[PDB]
């Protein structure tokens, strides 16, 4: 049948 | 500028945004929920002139702008424009930075989910607010009015929510939600005034009609008798001055527009009207609830400032209600300004400090957290 | 070990403080230009060397 906050979070942590 | 990290409260509707800080009595500033854009080609050079205008800027420069509302029927459909409105609200007039303050936003209980989710994302991502909460309009109205039990009939610009609450709890099966609002009454008034020789079809004209409505229109206690006279004599007409010096008078149209709240068929809507839905919100609750909701009809939202509306809403429901029992309406001078007031009260409660979403939980869950933490 | 935890925390906080200063500087730069455009709005009508040649010629 077939986020703007993720970017800022990374900047401060890096 | 504050001596505490007080929450900011922003009552963002489909009309105006009222904003200030928690713990105060009133918003610091109010803004049309508008982003304006020029519909003309610039001719002179070095005139400044923005690509887009926000809030009161958009309204003040409206002579050549088309004005859009990012919020329709209580929901944000345009969040880029809301980022602009909030930037303006917070940094230009309240002059605060949400980064250092929790922020409280408001919505109806059956407002589609995208509204609270996008509101949560904008405040946590563009303003980087330390905490968020999206509150229920009925809850906020009940705190402002001094009640835990009653029907909150919130007939504002967007939607009429009409939710019964008992002992601070929702009775959701009895929400007699209705897609009939102040914005439809404005549209009706533009059309009915067009019939009098004063066409209102452009943005500037729409803002004028909303201003006419707010100052000249009413619902009255008895429509048929009010129209029997208004339709027969000029003695019930009232004048209004337009920005260019034109004078418009309105006769029975002055109340026939607003009457659509009680007679929705006037604009082609299939509905029993706001008073029957208020009645049913009480009736659909358990029999040992009904007595307390009958005694506490809580009026809030917009349109509550039409002459005859509080008196009429009590008359219309007491007329449907059983005899012997007393039916009462609560309609304080804090009507419509009750959602913002409730935001200030709620944000400041010690028990509400367990309701706020922090910018911790937010990162692990994302903006969808609003559906786990708010209501 | 406490110092390592402290230096890690202080730089996280430091980034946010520097960002806050940057944001206020940015607002001044933006406000300053709006003021300059408004200044031009009223000064412009007289920014000319005028009425000299009128008598000289
Ligand atoms: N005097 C009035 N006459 C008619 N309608 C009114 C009057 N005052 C307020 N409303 C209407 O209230 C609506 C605003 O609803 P509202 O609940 O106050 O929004 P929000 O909760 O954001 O403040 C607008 O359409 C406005 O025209």
């Amino acid at each position: 049948q077939n986020g703007k906050r993720q970017t800022e979070r990374e900047k401060k942590k890096k | 500028d504050e001596d505490e990290t007080t929450a900011l409260v922003c009552d963002n509707g489909s009309g105006l945004v009222k904003a200030g800080f928690a713990g105060d009595d009133a918003p610091r500033a109010v803004f049309p929920s508008i982003v304006g854009r020029p519909r003309h080609q610039g001719v002179m050079v070095g005139m400044g002139q923005k690509d887009s205008y926000v809030g009161d800027e958009a309204q003040s420069k409206r002579g050549i702008l088309t004005l859009k509302y990012p919020i329709e029927h209580g929901i944000i459909t345009n969040w880029d424009d809301m980022e602009k409105i909030w930037h303006h609200t917070f940094y230009n007039e309240l002059r605060v930075a949400p980064e250092e303050h929790p922020t409280l936003l408001t919505e109806a209980p059956l407002n589609p989910k995208a509204n609270r989710e996008k509101m949560t994302q904008i405040m946590f991502e563009t303003f980087n607010v330390p905490a968020m909460y999206v509150a229920i309009q009925a809850v906020l109205s009940l705190y402002a009015s001094g009640r835990t039990t009653g029907i909150v009939l919130d007939s504002g610009d967007g939607v009429t929510h009409n939710v019964p609450i008992y002992e601070g709890y929702a009775l959701p099966h009895a929400i007699m939600r209705l897609d009939l609002a102040g914005r439809d009454l404005t549209d009706y008034l533009m059309k009915i005034l067009t019939e009098r020789g004063y066409s209102f079809v452009t943005t500037a004209e729409r803002e004028i009609v909303r201003d006419i409505k707010e100052k000249l229109c009413y619902v009255a206690l008895d429509f048929e008798n009010e129209m029997a006279t208004a339709a027969s004599s000029s003695s019930l007409e009232k004048s209004y001055e337009l920005p260019d010096g034109q004078v418009i008078t309105i006769g029975n149209e002055r109340f026939r527009c607003p009457e659509t709240l009680f007679q929705p068929s006037f604009i082609g809507m299939e509905s029993a009207g706001i008073h029957e839905t208020t009645y049913n919100s009480i009736m659909k609750c358990d029999i040992d609830i009904r007595k307390d909701l009958y005694a506490n009809n809580v009026m809030s939202g917009g349109t509550t400032m039409y002459p005859g509306i509080a008196d009429r809403m009590q008359k219309e429901i007491t007329a449907l209600a059983p005899s012997t029992m007393k039916i009462k309406i609560i309609a304080p001078p804090e009507r419509k300004y009750s959602v913002w007031i409730g935001g200030s009260i709620l944000a400041s409660l010690s028990t509400f400090q367990q309701m706020w979403i922090t910018k911790q939980e937010y990162d692990e869950a994302g903006p969808s957290i609003v559906h786990r933490k708010c209501f | 070990r406490q110092l390592h935890a402290r230096v890690d925390k202080v730089d996280e906080e430091r980034y946010d403080i520097e960002a806050k200063v940057t944001k206020n500087i940015t607002e001044i730069a933006d406000l300053t230009q709006k003021i300059f455009d408004l200044r031009g709005k009223f000064k412009r009508p007289t920014l000319r060397r005028v009425r000299i040649s009128a008598d000289a010629m």
